[PDB]
This record gives C-alpha cells, structure tokens and sequence, in this order.
C-alpha cells in the first residue's frame, strides 16, 4: 500500500509507510522487489533524481 | 576410442578335422522363416499416445474433438485396420457396434487442458493477453 502524495507550494512529497504514516523522500527504506516491479515507471520518475 | 553416433537429436600339421563335413540334409517343421516373420511382427512395441499432454511451452497436443466422439472414432479406425490386416472387406473381429452399451467411455483429446478448462484458445495466448492487460508506458 505504498501511495505517493505530491507536495504543494514548497511542501515535500511523501510516501506511505507500513505502520500507517507518511514520510518524505529521505532516509533508509526497505522494499520488496514486487513494489518496483508493479510501479516501474511511476517510481522511476519520482525517485531517480 | 570409437565414437558412437546418436539416433536421437541432442540439444542443438593337418588342418582337416574328421567330423566337420556339412552333408546333413534336414528341413524344419515348422519352418524357420515362417516363425521368424511371425516373431518379428510380435516384437513390435506399443505406440506412444501423447494426445492431451503439454508441449514444450505449455500448449496442449492433440485435436479439438470431444472425448466420447474421440473414443468412437478410434474404435472405427481400429476396426478398419483389422479388416485391412485380414484382407477382408468386413472385419470378423470388431471393436465398434459391439452389443455393449458403452456410452460413458472417455478418451484423451486436445479439447481440455490440465486445469480442467477448454482449449478454445492456447494457453500461451491467454498468458500473453493477461500480461498485456497490465503494461504501462513512458509518460507523455
């Protein structure tokens, strides 16, 4: 259930954590490979930079 | 060392002795040739029945025919082969139209796959479409 919310007016984008929280694009994450397989294009565009 | 081929494709003092003269005259009963030919015909192994089994990529091998129709068709074919073998027009020993009501009999065919569904469309095609439904492309 990793859903992504865009920022607004300078607020940073956030991604949905397993415990139920939303965290910004920073730090140490754990992914199974199925996540990147399901969302190849979207995740590439959002994360690569 | 001698190389052995493959029949199947891979992944790509006086010499004279007293009693040795050969003037014996005997004919066999039964004769050697007759029994030899009969035994040669009996040596043959059974045919491989691969109908209804997978291919090397998952598709089923056979023809798209109903199973009971398949059994009756095979009985007719075997009876015709019997008539051919005894040289008669009509076979004396028959596998069809025997007086037994054998109407529930089933035979293998290409009309079903391993999970119990129909082969109206090959399995590889179904895999391809189910996969194509989930593809995504570069952003506009």
């Amino acid at each position: 259930d990793c859903r992504i919310s865009f920022g607004m007016n300078g607020a940073a984008p956030m991604i949905r954590d397993e415990t139920g929280l939303m965290v910004p694009f920073e730090g140490n994450w754990i992914f199974p490979l199925a996540l990147w397989q399901m969302n190849t294009r979207y995740f590439n565009q959002q994360f690569d930079a | 060392m001698k190389r052995i081929p493959r029949k199947t494709k891979g992944k790509s003092p006086a010499t004279t002795e007293p009693g040795t003269s050969n003037r014996e005259q005997y004919k066999a009963r039964p004769g050697i040739a007759s029994v030899q030919r009969a035994t040669e015909s009996a040596e043959m192994p059974m045919k491989n029945n691969d109908e209804g089994t997978p291919d090397k990529k998952g598709n089923t091998k056979g023809d798209l025919v109903n199973e009971h129709s398949e059994a009756k068709d095979e009985a007719d074919e075997a009876t015709k082969k019997q008539a051919k073998d005894t040289d008669k027009s009509k076979a004396q020993v028959t596998y069809s139209d025997t007086g037994i009501n054998n109407a529930n009999e089933l035979s293998r065919s290409g009309n079903v796959d391993n999970e119990g569904g129909s082969n109206q469309k090959p399995m590889s095609t179904r895999i391809a479409e189910a996969t194509s439904a989930i593809v995504s492309k570069h952003p506009a």
